[PDB]
């Protein structure tokens, strides 16, 4: 036949990821793109600076395009379309070139996102002797740039295989890795290491200094330059350790897992493993896109609406389309 | 057998 | 001659005027006689004091906490035994007072710093939270021992004045700029110029953007566009350009491939025309009022000076949008654009 690539799923359960996947791509879509006009608007309503307004775009702006690209074939193919796969090998290759540029444009957008977050309290000349706005331009390009030349190597990895019984079969084109097992070891232990574990390194270390030195602040002025704001310092100092240690509990929570499973992929032996952990690897990728997906939507509510102010021109916003 | 997906 | 007193009866503070001249090196004295209480604030000097405050948004930074607020110049006055450190002089004011007066009237009688900043605030939005955030002045009371700091709060008065600007005696000269097609891309730059009536402008006074459109390419019907900035740099911090514009005036002109074409564009840009935006300059404060757009802010005769101080500058920009080269206009997006400096003071 052909059932050595039938991925055997509950179902019911499918259909309940599928509606996961479907509820995390309408508010991720509306709230995205909303928050993206939302902020451009905030340039022409508070209307003195954009400095970290084009970061926050460029991230709402890696968020959307993610959702919209990936989601669809993401949910077809592998949670639905298991074996016979209808969509393309170049067409595949590119795919799996888009979700890793994408994946990468946020993971060192929100990297360099909170590297400005620390360089506005650490050194708070260094960014007005940097950062203009043609600084911040090409400081976005460049990350963006990095973030597609990055994504190369899995456009000359990802291959494509009619890897059935036979040759021709009925479905049996799967669009799996098709280079050597050390070459997509390689690829993958390098695209792992990449696009998390210094980006971990960087947002976890760079807030948790934020974190110390608003809370040494916090203690300092506990008791009561000067720098001080007198009825937020219970509240809105607290609303920001809350949310600097929420980012980053937040992103670890939700990255950790997926490409955790692409190693598991990667450091996989056929003899070392039998066909149980196999069942739950299928159902642990759909947990793994399912997590990575809400951390594609999470973002933007903690970016924005965290504070008011974006919550008020937001609004504004969601209230006049409707 | 190997999870093809990745 | 005005009267504020403190609010649990104690000490009537009384200052002249609330808005201060700057003169050419100084910029006005501060003076104010203060009748008290002469009994019930025993034990408890009167060490009154001026106080120069300075804060800042970073509204980028605000939704964590505030911004970094510094003073910049806090005198100190003990009123009632100043016996050895007179102050020589008296004023007219302090003179009618003291006729109007008795023992209780303790005088005062302050010296500006001449490079300081001048009485800015900046426009809040609606997240208040009730101080303003510019240079704001102000003229505290305290009847107490040295380092008391207590909140006698009824019991000690606070003010506010005012270091404003007026127009300067001689002005300007007639400002223009021009330049050619940075765009020009075939051989065949588009020459451009721009001028105006006056540079100094008493408020509500127009603009009057005195242009020509000066094309030698093969395109591009320029739709003319004018905006009015002000330039709030912030000096010591970060010096964060406000490009803000106060009160644009789009213009519906084409520029044919090879002709000309000369306007005259009126503008007077308005405060509450143009209100309810963070991150500008208003004037300098009252309580709450209808003070005017902030008028500029003068740079140093002998401009050595890089203090904290927030200065305010405006400039005009003659958006020479036209960007043909593309699809339809938004594919290039050139728009060549230059700008033209001015000032804008209330002369009084
Ligand atoms: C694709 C993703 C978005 C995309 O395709 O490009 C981004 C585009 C760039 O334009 P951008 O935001 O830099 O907006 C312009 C920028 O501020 C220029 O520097 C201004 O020129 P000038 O110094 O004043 O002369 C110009 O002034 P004016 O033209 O306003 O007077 C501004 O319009 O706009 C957005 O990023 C947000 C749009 C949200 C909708």
């Amino acid at each position: 036949p052909s059932s050595e690539l039938d991925v055997n799923t509950d179902i019911y359960s499918k259909v309940l990821v599928t509606a996961v996947y479907l509820a995390l791509f309408v508010v991720g879509t509306v709230g995205n793109t909303v928050t993206a006009f939302t902020l451009a608007r905030k340039k022409s309503l508070q209307s003195l600076q954009s400095t970290v307004h084009y970061h926050l775009g460029s991230l709402a702006l890696s968020d959307l395009l993610t959702l919209l690209l990936a989601m669809p074939v993401e949910l077809y193919n592998f949670i639905w379309v298991h074996h016979p796969w209808a969509f393309g090998d170049a067409g595949c290759r590119g795919y799996y070139f888009l979700r890793d540029a994408c994946t990468y444009a946020t993971a060192l957008n929100v990297a360099s996102l909170s590297v400005e977050r620390y360089l506005a309290i650490c050194h708070p000349f260094k960014a007005k002797t940097l950062m203009s706005r043609s600084r911040t331009k090409k400081f976005i390009s460049a990350i963006w740039l990095a973030s597609a030349l990055l994504a190369v190597p899995m456009l000359f990895t990802m291959g494509e295989q009619n890897r059935s019984a036979d040759g021709q079969h009925a479905g049996g084109l799967v669009c799996t890795p098709t280079i050597h097992t050390a070459t997509v070891k390689v690829v993958i232990q390098v695209n792992t290491f990449m696009s998390f574990i210094f980006p971990m390194v960087v947002i976890s270390v760079l807030n948790t200094i934020i974190a110390n030195k608003l809370t040494v602040m916090v203690r300092q002025a506990a008791e009561q330059f000067s720098m001080a704001i007198e009825p937020g310092r219970v509240q809105a100092l607290r609303h920001g350790v809350r949310v600097l240690r929420a980012v980053v509990i937040a992103f670890v929570v939700c990255w950790l897992p997926y490409h955790v499973r692409r190693l598991m992929f990667c450091y996989i032996s056929d003899e070392q493993w039998t066909p149980f952990l196999y069942d739950f690897y299928h159902y642990f990728y759909m947990v793994t896109n399912a997590l990575f997906y809400v951390s594609s939507t999470i973002n933007p509510i903690l970016y924005n609406l965290v504070s008011a102010n974006f919550r008020h021109i937001f609004l504004a916003t969601l209230a006049c389309l409707c | 057998r190997r999870p093809y997906i990745l | 001659v005005f009267k504020k007193a403190s609010p649990n009866g104690k000490l009537t503070v009384y200052l002249g005027k609330r808005d201060f001249v700057d003169h050419i090196d100084l910029v006005d004295p501060v003076d104010g006689v203060v009748l008290v209480d002469p009994e019930y604030l025993k034990e408890r000097r009167v060490y009154v004091t001026l106080t120069v405050a300075f804060r800042y948004g970073r509204e980028d930074l605000d939704v964590l906490g505030l911004t970094f607020r510094k003073d910049l110049f806090v005198a100190n006055v003990q009123s009632f035994p100043p016996a050895p450190e007179d102050k020589k002089p008296l004023t007219r004011l302090q003179e009618r007072l003291i006729k109007k007066l008795g023992e209780h009237a303790y005088p005062f009688t302050f010296e500006i710093p001449p490079n300081l900043p001048s009485s800015v605030t900046l426009q809040p939005g609606p997240e208040d939270t009730g101080k303003a955030l510019g240079v704001d002045y102000e003229v505290k009371a305290f009847v107490a021992e040295n380092l008391e700091e207590k909140i006698h709060k009824r019991n000690s008065v606070r003010l506010v004045i005012r270091k404003v600007q007026y127009a300067p005696e001689r002005p300007g000269p007639q400002p223009t700029a021009e330049t050619t097609r940075q765009f020009l891309m075939s051989d065949k730059p588009l020459h451009l110029e721009a001028s105006l009536d006056k540079e100094i402008y008493y408020h509500g006074e127009p603009i009057s953007v005195n242009v020509h459109v000066t094309n030698n390419t093969n395109k591009t019907v320029k739709k003319i566009k004018i905006s009015v900035r002000q330039y709030a740099d912030i000096v010591l911090f970060n010096t964060a350009q406000y490009k803000v514009p106060v009160a644009m005036e789009e213009a519906d002109d084409t520029v044919a491939p090879s002709s000309t074409f000369s306007k005259v564009y009126t503008l007077t840009p308005f405060l509450a025309n143009n209100r309810e935006k963070r991150g500008l300059a208003l004037d300098g404060k009252l309580k709450h009022e209808d003070t005017n757009l902030a008028s500029s802010t003068l740079l140093r005769e002998g401009a050595n000076r890089e203090i904290l101080g927030i200065i305010v500058s405006y400039k005009v920009k003659v958006k020479l949008v036209v960007s043909r080269g593309g699809l339809l206009g938004d594919l290039a997006s050139s728009d060549v654009a230059v700008e033209l400096p001015f000032t804008l003071m209330h002369p009084k």
